[PDB]
């Protein structure tokens, strides 16, 4: 028949042309396309469409999806469209029109007896976040991150030890094997980084052979040109990524010396702004090179009123510095610059910085990677208006540019984009369902490998799952063997060949990293800008093409006091 | 006491309500979680006193007003649900549009 | 400012366009109410509903997906039907066709 | 010598002829028999009987029980007797007189070095409950149910997804395999139900071959006569049970059409009263047929002052209905009838309804199955007095009739009575110890497969296990491998043959279901009544043999505000 | 250059000659030696020593330690020295000078790429405690004990059952196998004790063959001379230890009869003072014999103002006694003697009592074994001054004597000293890091088998691990397979040979007990005194060599209200 | 409410603070854990009110004095740290030598 657009949205979610506000921000998205056939939408419930002989067919399991997310508003680097998502064998099967081919038209995602259903109408579906800057200080970090919407965690550490507090390094074979084993107990995909600070290649190769998918070069372990060059040599020959936290003291040379030692080889620079570490005060200039994949740690995102006051003490504790030792306090202060902190926000908006990470419990907040990326986006719209690439009256391009920062780009940088990072067929089903009012803050459902791992849950004894108190509790996807079957442990090609998974008797699915050496700044989705950026050695001012880059500190932000109890 | 898992879970709701209750007292405009906890705890004590389900479904809408919570909060809470032990056992109370 | 608010553009959606339809007068002769779904094969509804079943062959209700049409005891009303598509193979319901048509 | 009856009861628990009040209800039980030899009772403690050469013998492990529950007051469908319970190899060894044959008379349960002891004097021992209507919405439901005294859980679901919120279905091979694996992490015996709504038999057979012990036909997935007939055909050939939630809308026909499609084949009707779903308004008439095994979901048990007011909203949320869509609200209201709600209580008291279940978080409370069954029993005594079958001045028969509702009868209906459901030799040792003051409400000890899985526990650091705070905490029977060894995963005969347990690498004990097709209304212990019941299509009045059936709503109930903190 | 002693201590911890106060007690320790080379200390942090080519070398994993604890103040029975601790393969590698041999002198513990670092400067490192008197009433006891600093737990039980409430016995093969399996889920090294009360040797041998590392003889199961002699015969032939709780009632004879039945064979007497059980009122005289290894349970340590008032009710509940039964209350009172309670404190100070244990939830507090041993030490210094063995102006000898009570001595007594009990090369890396202000009360880090298992942890979402709230949370060493690899399950030589670990499919590391029969009072480190002790049958006065032994009850104690919230 | 693990963790700090707050009220000299909980809870409510980080780093040192806590307690707390949601998001507050 005919139905008004409003009633339609209330029933099946927004369609082409409708706009939606992301949480309590100023960001608006507009549905670019809708893959449904009007009047043929599948809906589940009493007397609804998905029923035998109607929206559900007679095909066997092999011929129908296992899980269907009906009427989903997909937000991904590739588009903001309305469609049905099909999941088969723990992987993204198709993005199309679900239903029964027997009686419905254009059905690309067949629903059968074997098909479970998740109603996504009026919700936003995104890929699970990927944090490539984890400090394994405590296992409780995984639950915190999973609840925020991050399904993959890469980093290093052995627990609450001095080395791990300061650096993302799982030192050597024994600690690597132990962490690889302990990873099985965690509801997130994991990848370990070893200590790359050594001038003897065999000491690095053993670690890669033991299982790490990358090597962290950290100044606390001595980020000298010899160490850097050494890690990059082994990386080049084993197809693993190198993450760098450069020499803040300028002890072995300045930023240009580090850049020279790197020698145009692929590398991931952590906290490229510098507050989290790096050559004082211009490590930020690294974002200008093609072999550099730059990222920001979250405490400096976005520039706000209390950012500076907060940073000094935070610096001290993480790096085991002494507030009484003059040299220890001067080097901490040379690290915090209002100038570079303000510029970072803008450099993100332009696509000069390509990733966002946490730096969990070592100058970073594990559950605020997504939340802060959107707070930056909001502030940049407010201050700088629409991007040059925007089309139409929405912020669709700014959303694609920012979502890619914690999804696809991190996945490309660490060589796991073939497995995760986006909602594309063939990729593991790591999805997150959000209610528009809580986007980026508190997820409605967090799916892992095709099974819900964590979700808000009310009174276990209630007559429905909605009565208070409602708080995040672990679901079946996080239980014993189901968990193993729904998570990935990323290994290096070498470790895989050596049969490390068999020797350690790892129970989860194994995935291998590849393509870490060939990625470059230009491959970073929507964030490939290489600016002619300069930093004034005295005033610390950041300039791109001579023009001054800067922003103002926010006094109030969205996705903050309106959603949290504390 | 022999506290079951559900009695222990409601202790969380009660504690969350003490937080909101103190803030409302300082004259703050309550946020989302604060509002939910405050109205939910109200209904539980309602059941403890012996008030009927019907009575509470009404009174629950007069706990917090639109001028006592932050902007957008009322629209974020289309309804509030909580279960408590009434004299005639556990019952579900649904308060529609609690904040007006 | 309302968190997550929609800004639906005004207008209407035309449902099931370009498909054969037909009207049928239906009467509930039963003593109990009957409610029919949007994608249910009309020709196989509760036997208490009196109508030309022959015309409703391979048809369903021309109503927005997921909605229903109720019939109180003794109720009589005219409904609009729209033709099944896809393979036009009806399986299930009361098992009167179980195949194409 | 001689000892007064009172002092005797205070020392060894009540004996033949003594009466005990169940919690704070009006129900009284009277010890029908005592299997001890007066003066020869075994008691454990300092200077007590169970000691080397005295109440403990010299026999090897193979010749003595592993666990003995001394002086237990057994309450089961078969009797209310005082005896010692012996447990060997995780199973009920014997119900008799424990001790040392060397010096004591009539010892049937030998106590040796290998014998652990649980003092049950002054306590009531019952079999563990069996809930055959579980919605696997969250794993936390198992702990809630175990604490209430239910040791076996049958149902379906994949977690907090639309399909599971509404129906008890684990859709297809993949989700089945995943749930079967996740089941190992749970402290209760489990059995899964697949989605039976399909008109192609092969789609059902795969699910049975994948591991389900039953098929749920639900109206939300289309409970048409074709779907029903299809599920029953496969059930008949694979010896699995079918649970039905009929067509409330009368869309495909009335209750008589559904009954006709069933065609005199065995079937389990969920919430036969109808409020939880079913042909409006007479699905309740199904309890009159011999092939129908009827059960009630707990929110309507018993009829009270707030029952009605509560139901409307509860209905909406579970089935994903819309309060604004007229058709969605009319069908919810046509489901709630004061008339049938009142009649249900009485139909139970008579033995017309044979089971009680929860319908966890989908119009049911997981931890109130036992609690509500007894509240119904109490209210029925109060309103209707003694049953025609009562003998003596006690409620012994009413207790046997009601306890069977959540123990043996559910076990018979789903083909697992050979493994659990009652305290009979050979059955798995799933027992629950209760203090008379907390019967049906809060258990003293919950034993699983011979090991305590959960119990009230005080200050872990205290000098004794009794100091506050005391709340239920998991014990050894719920830990890793001990748990696997103490729980059962019920498979279908087909899945067992296909080696599903080996392929999925399930670690728990495996049990197979059988005898699902041959059970009938007449086999339901103490609940085999087939009444000539009619429902008025207009007034909704329920009549048995023309006489009106009804009861009054309670304003206050026992096992409620006197025991709970919230 | 030159640095003042104060600034030196603030930077690297105290050195030779400095004194440190243990928590808020009157006990002072003085650094006896320092194994470092001044100016060559290794320190980790930004710009610190442990960096590539500096304090970190180029050697492969096989040639460097996995974990190094820098600048640790070691407190052990063998000395109170300042040194670096190296850990390799989960075991104590060396106690020396860590660093890079390439540029540093006297490096005995090489630091390489594979080396993780824990900063211990300004902290006290000790071996993990060993409680040989555990009642497995609930699994939650392990976390409580681990947090207090006890890494090994020996005892028996099947959970919250009458037998376990009263005695430390895991009755027979089935319950033994079940507990051995459940032990894998626990973060502490475990060893089980079987029920040794039987006069048929084969009934004891089966239990030893099933896996117990000892046999508990308890009066509640009949501690007759026949039972005692029987257990000792099997112990002698299978190299397992026997723990005894003698006949309090004097039913089978007096203390001398028990001593005679023992017949000069090795044995561990639990709660030798008697309040926790034993021949009334002189079981305390057992500490005079060479074959007796005496220990105290913690509630009577130390003698305080409320000790007596507390004991009567505690007695009743544990042993299932009746306050109304005269004989049950008289025997409880005959057990509590102010006289022997006061003497116990002094007998410890002298080295007559050699061990301290808990007796968890059966007249003992699981998390107060360490805490109470030090409270006794403090009170003894206060009352009796320096020991005859003290040298210098410190309490170094009293600390070595008392620490051995819950570390090495318990390890020797139960035949596991080859695996744990002290900080010596080759032993498993079960270490505990303490801050001087919280010594004996709340640990900074608890390491198990080379991995941190539990530690104080702040806000998981914070930017550093220190923000509130800070409370003990489990770390990686307590997760799945990592846990299995870091813990030990002690088996009897027989069970090991029978392939019990393979049959039960135990996943943890297996260790075997040996040398249980050959240990004697003289082998107890710093606690080998065999006093000519007598107890007056009437007045209960304890006398050693005719002189009266006694102490006064404390009104206030350290490590109490200053550290606890409740 | 949809409480995350961190909001639930802060409920522990808040409850611990209620304990200390009541004891201080009876006029007791607070111990170690009590002091930490009391000052930490003070700062959280500071953020809720909207006070800046700098303001709190100061005010936090005037919550409890040396004569309100047991002997040795001030020296056991060289600094106090807690994070809360300020109007501009989560921030870290470090109070040095809170007790004087
Ligand atoms: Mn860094
Ligand atoms: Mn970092
Ligand atoms: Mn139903
Ligand atoms: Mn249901
Ligand atoms: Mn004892
Ligand atoms: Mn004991």
């Amino acid at each position: 028949s005919n139905i008004s657009r409003q009633a339609y949205a209330d029933m099946f979610g927004p369609t082409v042309g409708d706009k939606v506000r992301l949480a309590d921000t100023e960001l608006w998205i507009e549905v670019e396309d809708d893959l449904t056939t009007y009047g043929e939408e599948v809906k589940f419930g009493g007397g609804k469409v998905i029923r035998d002989g109607m929206g559900q067919g007679q095909m066997l399991a092999a011929d129908c999806v296992d899980l269907v997310l009906t009427n989903a508003l997909i937000v991904d680097h590739w588009g903001i469209v309305k469609a049905d998502i099909g999941v088969k064998d723990g992987r993204i099967f198709a993005i199309g029109k679900a239903g029964n081919p027997d009686i419905q038209p254009n059905v690309t995602i067949p629903i059968g007896a074997a098909t479970e259903v998740i109603a996504a109408e009026g919700k936003i579906v995104t890929a699970g976040g990927i944090d490539t800057h984890i400090h394994w200080i405590c296992p409780q970090q995984a639950e915190e991150a999973l609840v925020s919407g991050v399904t993959t965690m890469v980093g290093g550490g052995t627990g609450p030890a001095a080395g791990t507090h300061a650096t993302t390094c799982t030192p050597g074979p024994w600690y690597i094997s132990r962490m690889l084993q302990a990873a099985d107990s965690l509801p997130v995909n994991i990848g370990l980084l070893g200590k790359g600070n050594v001038s003897q290649p065999d000491a690095l190769r053993e670690q890669v052979a033991a299982g790490v998918i990358g090597l962290k070069i950290h100044e606390d372990w001595g980020a000298t040109p010899a160490a850097i060059d050494c890690a990059l040599t082994v990386a080049d020959e084993m197809d693993i990524q190198v993450a760098l936290h450069s020499d803040t003291l300028n002890e072995s040379g300045f930023v240009e010396d580090t850049l020279a030692a790197i020698g145009g080889r692929t590398i991931h620079t952590f906290h490229t702004e510098g507050a989290g570490g790096g050559h004082a005060p211009d490590i930020i200039t690294a974002c200008a090179h093609p072999n550099i994949l730059p990222s920001s740690t979250n405490p400096t995102l976005p520039y706000t009123l209390n950012t500076i006051d907060e940073h000094l003490d935070m610096l001290m504790v993480c790096h085991h510095l002494d507030p009484d030792i003059a040299e220890d306090v001067a080097f901490a202060e040379s690290r915090i610059r209002r100038e570079t902190i303000a510029a970072e926000d803008v450099l993100h908006d332009l696509g000069a910085f390509s990733l966002t990470s946490s730096d969990s419990q070592a100058m970073g907040r594990v559950g605020e990677v997504i939340l802060r990326t959107w707070q930056v986006a909001h502030r940049m719209k407010v201050q700088r208006g629409a991007l040059a690439e925007e089309t139409g009256d929405n912020d669709n391009f700014r959303v694609k540019r920012y979502i890619a920062k914690y999804t696809i780009n991190p996945a490309l940088t660490h060589g796991i984009a073939h497995e995760v990072g986006s909602i594309e067929v063939g990729k593991l089903a790591d999805l997150v369902v959000w209610s528009p009012a809580f986007f980026g803050v508190k997820p409605a459902t967090v799916i892992k490998g095709g099974m819900i791992a964590i979700a808000p849950m009310g009174d276990i004894n209630a007559s429905i799952p909605t009565p208070q108190p409602v708080h995040y509790r672990p679901m079946f996807g996080a239980l014993g063997s189901a968990r193993h079957h729904c998570r990935l442990t990323f290994l290096s090609q070498a470790a895989a060949a050596n049969g490390v998974a068999e020797r350690l008797n790892l129970r989860s699915a194994i995935a291998v990293v590849k393509g870490c050496r060939t990625v470059q700044k230009a491959d970073m989705v929507h964030n490939s800008l290489q600016p002619n950026i300069t930093v004034d050695a005295q005033t610390y001012e950041v300039r791109v093409d001579g023009e001054l880059i800067t922003s103002e500190p926010a006094d109030v932000l969205p996705m903050a006091q309106r959603y949290f109890l504390f | 006491m022999e506290l079951t898992p559900r009695e222990k879970d409601k202790l969380l709701l009660f504690t969350a309500a003490l937080v909101a209750e103190r803030r409302l007292a300082r004259g703050l405009k309550l946020n989302y979680p604060e509002s939910v906890a405050l109205i939910s705890a109200f209904i539980m004590e309602g059941a403890r006193d012996g008030k009927s389900v019907a009575s509470l479904m009404e009174e629950g809408r007069h706990v917090l007003t639109r001028e006592q919570v932050m902007e957008g909060v009322p629209e974020m809470i289309p309804d509030i649900q909580v279960e408590a032990t009434f004299p005639d056992g556990s019952k579900l109370v649904t308060v529609h549009n609690p904040i007006i | 400012m309302i968190p997550g608010e929609y800004h639906v553009k005004p207008g209407q959606i035309a449902l099931n366009t370009g498909r054969a339809t037909c009207r049928v007068v239906v009467e509930n002769h039963g003593d109990r109410p009957i409610q029919v779904g949007s994608h249910y094969h009309f020709a196989e509804v509760n036997p208490a509903l009196k109508f030309d079943r022959q015309q409703a062959a391979g048809y369903r209700l021309n109503i927005p997906a997921g909605t229903a049409v109720r019939f109180e005891p003794g109720q009589k009303r005219e409904v609009e039907l729209v033709a099944f598509a896809g393979h036009r193979a009806v399986f299930g319901f009361r098992g009167e066709v179980m195949g194409p048509l």
